[PDB]
RNA sequence: AAACUUUCAACAACGGAUCUCUUGGUUCUCGCAUCGAUGAAGAACGCAGCGAAAUGCGAUACGUAAUGUGAAUUGCAGAAUUCCGUGAAUCAUCGAAUCUUUGAACGCACAUUGCGCCCCUUGGUAUUCCAGGGGGCAUGCCUGUUUGAGCGUCAUUU
RNA sequence: CGUGGAGGUCAGUGACGAAGCCUAGACCGUAAGGUCGGGUCGAACGGCCUCUAGUGCAGAUCUUGGUGGUAGUAGCAAAUAUUCAAAUGAGAACUUUGAAGACUGAAGUGGGGAAAGGUUCCACGUCAACAGCAGUUGGACGUGGGUUAGUCGAUCCUAAGAGAUGGGGAAGCUCCGUUUCAAAGGCCUGAUUUUAUGCAGGCCACCAUCGAAAGGGAAUCCGGUUAAGAUUCCGGAACCUGG
RNA sequence: AUAUUGGCGAGAGACCGAUAGCGAACAAGUACAGUGAUGGAAAGAUGAAAAGAACUUUGAAAAGAGAGUGAAAAAGUACGUGAAAUUGUUGAAAGGGAAGGGCAUUUGAUCAGACA
C-alpha cells in the first residue's frame, strides 16, 4: 500500500498526470524490459527506450518480429520500428505504432550517457 | 546551424556589433528569398541568431557597469535586487537586531538558562 | 451554495401564457427567458440543497460500546458464527485459535504467511484472492474500485515485525489486544471473525 | 413613432472604446468608462456585482508579472547564477 | 511590380513607426540609391506601403533585382 | 467611417485578417479536435460595435 | 375489392433517451505567506516556414540567456551538422535579459498613433531653422543641499 | 415492491458476450413487480443480511429538449412590363451579349457626400448553405489585389460648455471654485572673448488645458493615367510657410 | 493558542456523473444580446489502430452500385449503444356519424405443460 504522505492513490490525479506529463517525463514510462539476454550481459531490468535500439515485439499481433526503433513517438505514447509496417491498400505503407512495455530489447544504443545510465542502476556492460 | 553564446562572449565588442549586422544584411535578403519560395524556415534560425548576439552584447555591457557600480551606496535601480516592494522597504538586520543600551545590559545579566527536571 | 442563483432572472407575472417560474432577462442567447432557480428548472437549485452541517458522526456510551466489542470477542469462538460469516476454518485444530508469541517477531512476509498456512488460514486466505471483482458501483469511478472478502485477523500482544510481514497479504488484518476493535471483530456487523490469537495477546486478555 | 419609424436615427455613439479596458463604454459626454471607471484612478467595481467583479478580477489576463512571483518566492529569491556538474 | 518597371519606383513594407524621413534615409544607405521623394500609406492589414521614387539617374528594374527580387 | 481614426483602423485591420477560414493543415494535427473556425464575422450577419 | 384510417410486427427513418465511460465539478482536510512607481492587476496591437482560435510570448516576439536531462520535434515541409556530445527537445528547471502601445500611469493632451521643453550626439554650409540616434521634465510628503523672501527680529559697521 | 450509493457475504454472473434496448413469445405474484427465451449489443454487473438518501410522476398555463395533426394548407397579389434570338453551361423564365418594348423624367431609378458600416470596392475561381421560384448570377463562398497629398481634411483657434491647479467643504467615494483670499512666469537682446551661458536693463502680468472633419483658417490647377486610387500618381505650370 | 467561500502547494469523500455537477468536463465568462450598467448560452464518446474505403462502374456533381479495410460498417469523421413521440415500406386485420374499455364465447393466428 502506499505509505508516504506525498503519493495519491487517486484514480483521477494519475490519470491526469499521464495524459498530460511531459516530454520528458514520457521517455521514463516509455521503458522497454531488457531480453534475457540483455539482462544477464548487463544485470539490469529495463530501460528507457531510445531510437536506434534493437527490440523484439512480443506480445499483440506481430508478436514475433523484430526491428531497429526508427521513432520514439513521444506524443503518442508510441514507437515505432523500421520494418514493422501496415500496407494499405493503395499500396502506400504506414508505420504501426507499437508499445515498449511490449517489446523487449534486443540490442542497444550505446553513449556516454547510455552507459552511465546503466552504471547509474548499479548494473555492468561488455 | 545558429550562433552559440559560449563563443559570442570570446569576441570583441566590436566583432559582435559585426556579426549583429553580418545576420542583419542576413535576414534582409532572406525575406527578399521567401516571397518567392514555397517555404523558409532557414529564416528562423537566422532571427535567432539575432537575438543571441543582443542577448550577448547586452550581457556585457550590464555586467561592465554592474562592477563598476560594485561596493557603493547608489547603483542604478535595475542592478539593484528586485526582491519584493515590501521586502526591499523592510527593516536591515542591522535595523532590527537594534536593541536598547538599557536591554542590552539586562539581556546579559539574566538570559534564558538551560536547565532540566529530574535530579 | 450558490448554483441555481447566479441569476437575475424575474417571474414574468401572469397575462403572457406561460408559467411563472421567474426567467433570465435579456435577450439574444437562448438561455435568455428560461426557467429560473426552481427545484424543477435545468439549472435550478435543488430542493434543500445539501449541507455540511447535516450530522455525520454519532455518538455512542462508551459503555455500550464495549458491551458490544465484548460480544464480538466472544463471538470470535463459536465456530458456527464464524463458518457463518464466511470464513473456511473447517480445517483448523481449535477455535480460539491461539499460536505462539514466536509470530510477532516474523518479519518476512513470506514466513509469515506459512505459519498462518500452517496453523489452519490455508483456505481463508484463498478466499481472498480467489475473491476480488470490480465493483459493481460508480464507486469504481470513486476509489473504490477493488472488492473483496476480509481473511483472518491476527492479534498480539506485542509487534515485533509481524504487523509489517502481515501488512501486504489480502485481507489479513492484525490488532494489538490493548485496542480491539468492533469494526474489524464483526465486519458488517456479522459475527465471528476469524481470529488468530498469539499466547501473549490470548493471556492479556484478561 | 416611437416604435421602429424612430429607431431610424440612431446614428451616433453615446460611447467609444475606453483606453483603460477597451470596452466601448467610454462615454462621450461624460468623459468616463460606465465600466471601469476611468479616469478614475480607482477601478469601478461592486460587491452587487459578483459576475462582474468575476468577468475582470486577476487572473482573467496575462499575469505578465504576478505569473513568476510564486516560483521566485519559492526559491527564496535567489540571485545570481546556477553553476554546473557533469555528464 | 509594374511601379518599378515603369514609374523608376521601389515599393517596400517599411515600418509603422518610420516616417518618411527615416524611409528615405534606409533606402538610401540600404541600397546606394537617390531618392526623389517618398509617398507613405498605410495598407488596410494594419502595415505600411512607402512608394519611393528614386531620381532619374538610377533605374530602379535594374536596382530590384540587385537587392534580387522578380 | 470614411474619415477615420487610426485606432479604428487598427482594429479594423485586426478584423480583416481573422476573417479567414480555419487553415485546413490543423485538421490533421494529432488529437487535434476544430473542426472548423467557430468564430468566423461577416458584415452583414453581425456588427462590429467599433 | 382498392385507396384512405386505425392496430400489431419486421426492416428502414426521425430523434438522442438509456447503459457503460470521465484530464471536469463539489465538499472536507493539511501545509504555506509571496502584487505594485525596480511600473502591478487589467487593456490594446502585434509575433510562427505554412495559425483563425485557445495556450505562449514582445520588434531579441509560440521565444533569447542560464542550468538539469540525454536524442528528439512530428500535420507537412525542414536543417541537415545536433548524437561516446558545452548536446536534440512545442523537454524540465529558471537565478540573466528582452519586455511594443497602454494602465495607479508621471512633460501636456487623447473620440487625435495630437502638441511642447531640456541635455548629449549625427547629418544638412548651423548656439538660433530642419531631420536622425540616445537621455530627460507629473503630484503630495519627509531628511538633507543650495539659492532666497518678510522693519518677524538680533547684533554689527562708520 | 422498485432506484443511486455504503459495510458484509455467495471464493455470485460475464468478451464462449456484463449492462442497456426491442419482442400482441413463456412462467411466478391479488399487486407494486419478478423470472426466462429470441433478437440487438459490447464491459462491466447481480442474489441474500444490513447501512444510507438528492429514492418512484400524467398533470403544476411545470423545466429543457424533441415530435405531431393542422398542411403541401395560409400564402409567395403595393411600387405600370415585358419580348425575340444568339452565346455559355450537365442544366437557362431569371447569367452575358444583340435586338425590341418601356420606365425613372434632373424636386431622378442620374452624378457625389455627412453620420453609420468596414472591405461590402476590384480580379480570378466558383454554387454546399444564403438571395421565402431559380441560378451558370451576387453585397454569397474561396483565393488574391487595392486607399500615394507642403496646398483636401484632421492637426491650430475659440463657442455653448467641459475641466486640472493654490485653496474651501466632505467620515469618505469625492463636492465646490477657474482667476478665484496664491510669493503662480517667459521673451528680447545685452553682458562672455577663462566659456559656456552666469547677470546687467527695460519691459509683459496674459495665470492651465479639452471642447467644431458644417463656425474662424497660409498655399494647386489643368490635361493624361488604373481591373480597383487620385485636386494625392504621371506631365506641365504655380503658390504658401520656415530656413 | 484564534479567523479564513481569497492566493500558492498538497491529501481525501457512503458527493455529481454531461438537462447532473461550478454558468463553463470543449478555442466559456466564449458565441450572441444591449447605448450602457449589465445579461450570457448550446456544445464530451468512430476504432486497438485511420486500417478514414485502392480499384471498377452509373453520374454534371453530390452520391449510388460493386469491390476493399476491419473483431464489427448491424461502428463510414451524419460516427458506441441507439428508447419514445413521430414517419416510410412490407405483412395481417377491422371499419354504415369517433375510437378505445368490461364479462363471455365463436373464429383465426400463436404457444406452455403434462403424458409414457
Ligand atoms: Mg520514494
Ligand atoms: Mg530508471
Ligand atoms: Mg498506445
Ligand atoms: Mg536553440
Ligand atoms: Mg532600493
Ligand atoms: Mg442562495
Ligand atoms: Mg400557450
Ligand atoms: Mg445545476
Ligand atoms: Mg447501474
Ligand atoms: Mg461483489
Ligand atoms: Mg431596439
Ligand atoms: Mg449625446
Ligand atoms: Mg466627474
Ligand atoms: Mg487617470
Ligand atoms: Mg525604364
Ligand atoms: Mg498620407
Ligand atoms: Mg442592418
Ligand atoms: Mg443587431
Ligand atoms: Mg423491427
Ligand atoms: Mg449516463
Ligand atoms: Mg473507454
Ligand atoms: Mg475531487
Ligand atoms: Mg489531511
Ligand atoms: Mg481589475
Ligand atoms: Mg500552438
Ligand atoms: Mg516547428
Ligand atoms: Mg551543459
Ligand atoms: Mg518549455
Ligand atoms: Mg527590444
Ligand atoms: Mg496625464
Ligand atoms: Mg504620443
Ligand atoms: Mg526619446
Ligand atoms: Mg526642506
Ligand atoms: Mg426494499
Ligand atoms: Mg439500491
Ligand atoms: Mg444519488
Ligand atoms: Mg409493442
Ligand atoms: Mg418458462
Ligand atoms: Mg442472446
Ligand atoms: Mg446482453
Ligand atoms: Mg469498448
Ligand atoms: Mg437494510
Ligand atoms: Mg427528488
Ligand atoms: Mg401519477
Ligand atoms: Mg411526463
Ligand atoms: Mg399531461
Ligand atoms: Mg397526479
Ligand atoms: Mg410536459
Ligand atoms: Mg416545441
Ligand atoms: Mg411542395
Ligand atoms: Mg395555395
Ligand atoms: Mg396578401
Ligand atoms: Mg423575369
Ligand atoms: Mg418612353
Ligand atoms: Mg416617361
Ligand atoms: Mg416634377
Ligand atoms: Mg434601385
Ligand atoms: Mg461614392
Ligand atoms: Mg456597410
Ligand atoms: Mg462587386
Ligand atoms: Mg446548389
Ligand atoms: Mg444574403
Ligand atoms: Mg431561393
Ligand atoms: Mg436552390
Ligand atoms: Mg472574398
Ligand atoms: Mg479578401
Ligand atoms: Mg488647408
Ligand atoms: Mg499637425
Ligand atoms: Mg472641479
Ligand atoms: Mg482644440
Ligand atoms: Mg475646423
Ligand atoms: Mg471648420
Ligand atoms: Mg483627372
Ligand atoms: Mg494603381
Ligand atoms: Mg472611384
Ligand atoms: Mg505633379
Ligand atoms: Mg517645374
Ligand atoms: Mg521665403
Ligand atoms: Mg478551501
Ligand atoms: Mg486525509
Ligand atoms: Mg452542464
Ligand atoms: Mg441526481
Ligand atoms: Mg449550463
Ligand atoms: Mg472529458
Ligand atoms: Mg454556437
Ligand atoms: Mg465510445
Ligand atoms: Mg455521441
Ligand atoms: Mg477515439
Ligand atoms: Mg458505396
Ligand atoms: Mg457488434
Ligand atoms: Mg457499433
Ligand atoms: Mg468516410
Ligand atoms: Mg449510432
Ligand atoms: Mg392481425
Ligand atoms: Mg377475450
Ligand atoms: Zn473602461
Amino acid at each position: 500500500a502506499k505509505q508516504s504522505l506525498d503519493v495519491s492513490s487517486d484514480r483521477r490525479k494519475a490519470r491526469k498526470a499521464y495524459f498530460t506529463a511531459p516530454s520528458s517525463q514520457r521517455r521514463v514510462l516509455l521503458s522497454a524490459p531488457l531480453s534475457k539476454e540483455l539482462r544477464a550481459q548487463y544485470g539490469i531490468k529495463a530501460l528507457p527506450i531510445r531510437r536506434d535500439d534493437e527490440v523484439l515485439v512480443v506480445r499483440g499481433s506481430k508478436k514475433g518480429q523484430e526491428g531497429k526503433i526508427s521513432s520514439v513517438y513521444r506524443l503518442k505514447f508510441a514507437v515505432q520500428v523500421d520494418k514493422v509496417t501496415k500496407e494499405k491498400v493503395n499500396g502506400a505503407s504506414v508505420p504501426i505504432n507499437l508499445h515498449p512495455s511490449k517489446l523487449v530489447i534486443t540490442k542497444l544504443h550505446l553513449d556516454k550517457d547510455r552507459k552511465a545510465l546503466i552504471q547509474r542502476k548499479g548494473g555492468k556492460l561488455e | 546551424a545558429g550562433v552559440k553564446a559560449y563563443e559570442l562572449r570570446t569576441k570583441s565588442k566590436e566583432q559582435l556589433a559585426s556579426q549583429l549586422v553580418d545576420l542583419k544584411k542576413e535576414l534582409a535578403e532572406l525575406k527578399v528569398q521567401k516571397l518567392s519560395r514555397p517555404s523558409l524556415p532557414k529564416i528562423k534560425t537566422v532571427r535567432k541568431s539575432i537575438a543571441c548576439v543582443l542577448t550577448v552584447i547586452n550581457e556585457q555591457q550590464r555586467e561592465a557597469v554592474r562592477q563598476l557600480y560594485k561596493g557603493k551606496k547608489y547603483q542604478p535601480k535595475d542592478l539593484r535586487a528586485k526582491k519584493t516592494r515590501a521586502l526591499r522597504r523592510a527593516l536591515t538586520k542591522f535595523e532590527a537586531s537594534q536593541v536598547t543600551e538599557k536591554q542590552r545590559k539586562k539581556q546579559i545579566a539574566f538570559p534564558q538558562r538551560k536547565y532540566a527536571i529530574k535530579a | 451554495e450558490k448554483a441555481g442563483h447566479q441569476t437575475s432572472a424575474e417571474s414574468w407575472g401572469t397575462g403572457r401564457a406561460v408559467a411563472r417560474i421567474p426567467r433570465v432577462g435579456g435577450g439574444g442567447t437562448g438561455r435568455s427567458g428560461q426557467g429560473a432557480f426552481g427545484n424543477m428548472c435545468r439549472g435550478g437549485r435543488m430542493f434543500a440543497p445539501t449541507k455540511t452541517w447535516r450530522k455525520w458522526n454519532v455518538k455512542v456510551n462508551h459503555n455500550e460500546k464495549r458491551y458490544a466489542t465484548a460480544s464480538a470477542i466472544a463471538a470470535t469462538a463459536v465456530a458456527s458464527l464464524v463458518l457463518a460469516r464466511g470464513h473456511r476454518v473447517e480445517k483448523i485444530p481449535e477455535i480460539p485459535l491461539v499460536v505462539s508469541t514466536d509470530l510477532e517477531s516474523i518479519q518476512k512476509t513470506k514466513e509469515a504467511v506459512a505459519a498462518l498456512k500452517a496453523v489452519g488460514a490455508h483456505s481463508d486466505l484463498l478466499k481472498v484472492l480467489k475473491s476480488k471483482k470490480l465493483r459493481a458501483g460508480k464507486g469504481k469511478y470513486r476509489n473504490r474500485r477493488w472488492t473483496q472478502r476480509r481473511g483472518p485477523l491476527v492479534v498480539y500482544a506485542e509487534d515485533n515485525g509481524i504487523v509489517k510481514a502481515l501488512r501486504n497479504v489480502p485481507g489479513v488484518e492484525t490488532a494489538n489486544v490493548a485496542s480491539l476493535n468492533l469494526l474489524q471483530l464483526a465486519p458488517g456487523a456479522h459475527l465471528g471473525r476469524f481470529v488468530i490469537w498469539t499466547e501473549a495477546a490470548f493471556t492479556k486478555l484478561d | 413613432g416611437k416604435g421602429t419609424p424612430s429607431f431610424g436615427k440612431r446614428h451616433n455613439k453615446s460611447h467609444t472604446l475606453c483606453n483603460r479596458c477597451g470596452r466601448r463604454s467610454f462615454h462621450v459626454q461624460k468623459k468616463t468608462c460606465s465600466s471601469c471607471g476611468y479616469p478614475a484612478a480607482k477601478t469601478r467595481s461592486y460587491n452587487w456585482g459578483a459576475k462582474a467583479k468575476r468577468r475582470h478580477t486577476t487572473g482573467t489576463g496575462r499575469m505578465r508579472y504576478l505569473k513568476h512571483v510564486s516560483r521566485r518566492f519559492k526559491n527564496g529569491f535567489q540571485t545570481g547564477s546556477a553553476s554546473k556538474a557533469s555528464a | 511590380m509594374k511601379k518599378v518597371e515603369d514609374g523608376n519606383i521601389l515599393v517596400f513594407q517599411v515600418s509603422m513607426k518610420a516616417n518618411k524621413y527615416q524611409i528615405k534615409k534606409a533606402v538610401k544607405e540600404l541600397y546606394e540609391v537617390d531618392v526623389l521623394k517618398v509617398n507613405t500609406l498605410v495598407r488596410p492589414n494594419g502595415t505600411k506601403k512607402a512608394y519611393v521614387r528614386l531620381t532619374a539617374d538610377y533605374d530602379a528594374l535594374d536596382i530590384a533585382n540587385r537587392i534580387g527580387y522578380i | 467611417a470614411a474619415q477615420k481614426s487610426f485606432r479604428i483602423k487598427q482594429k479594423m485591420a485586426k478584423a480583416k485578417k481573422q476573417n479567414r477560414p480555419l487553415p485546413q493543415w490543423i485538421r490533421l494535427r494529432t488529437n487535434n479536435t476544430i473542426r472548423y473556425n467557430a468564430k468566423r464575422r461577416n458584415w452583414r450577419r453581425t456588427k462590429m460595435n467599433i
